[PDB]
RNA sequence: AACACGGGAAAACUUACCAAGACCGAACAGUAGAAGGAAUGACAGAUUAAGAGUUCUUUCAUGAUUUAUUGGGUAGUGGUGCAUGGCCGUUCUUAGUUGGUGGAGUGAUUUGUCAGGUUAAUUCCGGUAACGAACGAGACUGAAACCUAUUAAUUAGUUUUCUGCCUAUAAGACAGAAAACUUCUUAAAGGGACACAUUUCAAAAGAAAAAGGAAGCAUUCAGCAAUAACAGGUCUGUGAUGCCCUUAGACAUCUUGGGCCGCACGCGCGCUACAAUGGAGUUACUAGAGAGUACCGAGAUUGAAAUAGUUAAGGAAAACUCAAAAGAACGUACAUGACAGGGAUAAAUGAUUGGAAUUAUUUGUUUUGAACGAGGAAUUCCUUGUAAUAUCGAGUCAUUAACUCGAGAUGAAUACGUCC
């Protein structure tokens, strides 16, 4: 027998009835960020590379924008991620379901980039090279710019950082945060982290221009 | 009992009864707008729930 | 430890009846599910990743636990379920 | 019947105002004017560092909440039937009916 | 770049410290023992703060959930931020950093990246063994400063009309709906200053006056913010983490009480004062920007001298709540008096929050009436709606600001300067 009178419920604020409007999109970036940080330690694996909370008036539509597909027979670990949420979140069996989708731009997602070196790091490939070969696949996916950062315990006892970079990147301003695409892995190792942060500077195709272009044509 | 008086004390008002979503620290919490979040956490994912540094 | 003797075999089939299973780190409030303190949940089910019928991944303070291929065996001769009571990768 | 729609992005909100405005022409007559209510920033203010050490200084966070409201006649059975029309992530829309 | 900093306004928890008491949060694997009982919980009396059966004389319920065992993980607000990730600060808020080819040098390296002028700025004109480029600056983003032109109109306003009421000598006021517009309000889209336009000064980048203009210092205030570095702070925010330490009489976990408030003194940040440019008694006031669920912000009716008590609408909110004092006007008051300035320290008493207010949580009534007569050497902040003055909202919050982050209310003086 336990004197314990407390009970922590099991639910979110975004399925509530009644809110107020500086609530609701409170809790609404919330879910997700609680969302987004959680089947990121699943399918890590997998390549989880984004989450997206599409909503349909009543219906609550997730997409994943997993990287690789190979693993989601039948649909059977797409089944399990629903189950963790009906215990976790409280959503109705027939109000939430999940949807996957393969990126095209392989390259251009810095999410799922980073997890290419955190594996490469671990199995004990160089990290001089192994970024290189990575930093080979970002340059010809349409990217503008990138910056891969390592820092840790590479070379020995002493802690070293060394930054690689390739193509333009602006470092500066406001259009910063429509270009660029950002991501920091950790890795741990025999002797401690390694600390990876790589980010991407895109292109026009996330429509927007720069800053600062003339651009005249001719006659 | 062995587990009985475990646990004992009402915590109700809250020092002690809140704690962080993610980091579970007690001290530095945001309970503006049901954030439940405290720092050095909700910063990490300002910009993730909607937050961004304007003027 | 020791928990209550209907509870052990009611914690079990919810799992396996459902294939997933939450609970919350913190130790002074009961499970809204079963009405128990979630010490009881936390400490019988974290062992179940040593016996490697679940996984342990753990979430801003949530613990979440998925049924593996070894938990299936598992959890049929202690439950003492028949062969063909199966989720069949549904639950 | 009354259309009220908020959300984090101005041009989500405003876009999808005109959208049903646009759709009123059909199965229907008029759709009233859309009224702007005032915006809400909602700012939180954080210590950056993670420790009482070096220099105070802050960040200003803040996330601003547009209100636009729409009014129409119609049928309660036919106003928009579907009234779901995919509608993008992160705006919210709720219909008061009578 | 330590000291109203750790968002640290600690009664309990927080809590990491102290006096006690227990307690496993020792999974899993092998043994013993065991459903013919491994063990678990307990009423009574003693012991114990304790109604922790902790233990004891004691029988009453359940039963493999695992009691004793070695490996083992384990847990730690334990150590190391001289092992680390992330974040932040600092050099450094100024204008700086570079590789591709070419030129010079055996080489470290250097030129480009400068004579002069100019800019807030390696910003440009110009010069040129340099040419062509990348980041920084600029550009960019948020607020403000304008739209009798556009779009819309409730929860904003104005106007008209119908009804009732009241004073006027002739204007209208107020109360209840009714329905029309958008000057104000709100929020969208574009428009709108680029120093272009004049004079002067410097074949040039540019500088100053004045005019016009809502707006002429990059228009103002902010955000983002280069390369390299610190062995700067944080492992006491993290289920980010290596190594080391404790690891069933524990540095793991829980309960009771205390401490972080302790005072011979020294230092930093602040609030209130030393008054008549004022205190006290009345009267009308005018804002801006925040926050609110099932019990949160709480309207209205009452008793009370006040703090507060009892019943209780509407409000998830441009809807309802949520409200201004400094200053002003009123009097044959105060009258230069440590006085009626000052409200410290104390003594009675009344309530709210809390399971608990004692070392007073906060606050009401009366009484008590302390230093302080404008402040040494030193030393901080500040150039325009800025300083200063007084106040309002929010974070912390069961209750608690002299704090911080914001907001409006009045509105100085002194510079348009030089490296002391």
């Amino acid at each position: 027998m336990f004197c314990l009178t407390k009970t922590k419920a099991l639910n979110v604020d975004v399925l509530k009835t009644n809110i107020s409007r500086k609530h609701k999109f409170v809790a609404d970036g919330v879910f997700y960020a609680e969302l987004n940080e959680l089947l990121q330690r699943e399918l890590s694996a997998d390549g989880y590379s984004g989450v997206e909370v599409r909503k349909n008036g009543s219906k609550f539509q997730i997409i994943i924008r997993a990287t690789r597909t190979t693993n989601i027979d039948k649909g059977r670990r797409i089944h399990e991620l629903t189950n963790l949420l009906i215990a976790r979140f409280g959503f109705p069996k027939d109000k939430i379901e999940l949807y996957v989708e393969k990126v095209l731009a392989r390259g251009l997602c810095p999410v799922s980039q980073a997890e290419s070196i955190k594996y490469k790091i671990a199995e004990g490939l160089p990290v001089r090279r192994a970024v290189g070969s990575v930093m080979r696949l970002i340059m010809d996916s349409g990217a503008k710019g990138c910056e891969v950062s390592i820092s840790g315990k590479l070379r020995g006892q002493r802690a070293q950082g060394m930054v690689f970079k390739e193509g333009y990147m602006i470092k500066s301003g406001n259009a910063t945060r429509q270009f660029y695409s950002s991501a920091v892995r950790c890795v741990l190792l025999r002797m401690g982290i390694i600390g990876i942060k790589v980010t991407i500077m895109l292109d026009t195709d996330p429509s927007g221009k720069n800053g600062p272009a003339a651009r005249i044509p001719d006659v | 009992g062995s587990y009985s008086i475990y646990n004992a004390h009402p915590r109700n008002y809250g020092n002690g009864s809140r704690t962080c979503r993610k980091c579970g620290a007690r001290k530095g919490l945001i309970r503006k707008y049901g954030l439940d979040l405290c720092r050095r956490c909700f910063r990490e994912k300002a910009v993730e729930i909607g937050f961004q540094k304007l003027d | 430890m020791r928990i209550a003797t209907k509870d052990i075999i009611a914690i079990y089939k919810q799992l396996f009846n459902d294939g997933c299973i939450v609970c919350h780190k913190d130790f002074v409030c009961l499970h809204p599910v079963f009405g128990i303190p979630n010490l009881q949940v936390f400490m019988l089910m974290k062992g179940l990743a040593t016996k490697k019928c679940v996984k342990e991944t753990c979430n801003w303070r949530c613990l979440y636990w998925t049924l593996n291929d070894e938990g299936i065996a598992y959890l049929r001769q202690k439950l003492a379920l028949p062969e063909d009571a199966v989720p069949s990768t549904l639950k | 019947i009354t259309i009220t729609i908020t959300s984090t992005k101005v041009k989500a909100v405003e876009s999808l105002c005109a959208e049903v405005k646009e759709n009123g022409k059909k199965k229907g007559v008029q759709v009233k004017g859309p009224v702007r209510i005032p915006t809400k920033t909602l700012r939180i203010t954080t210590r950056k560092t993670p420790c009482g050490e070096g220099s105070k200084t802050w960040d200003h966070y803040q996330m601003r909440i547009y209100k636009r409201v729409l009014s129409m006649k119609t049928t309660p059975e036919t106003v928009k039937e579907i009234t779901s029309l995919k509608v993008e992530p992160g705006v919210e829309l709720e219909v008061a009916m009578f």
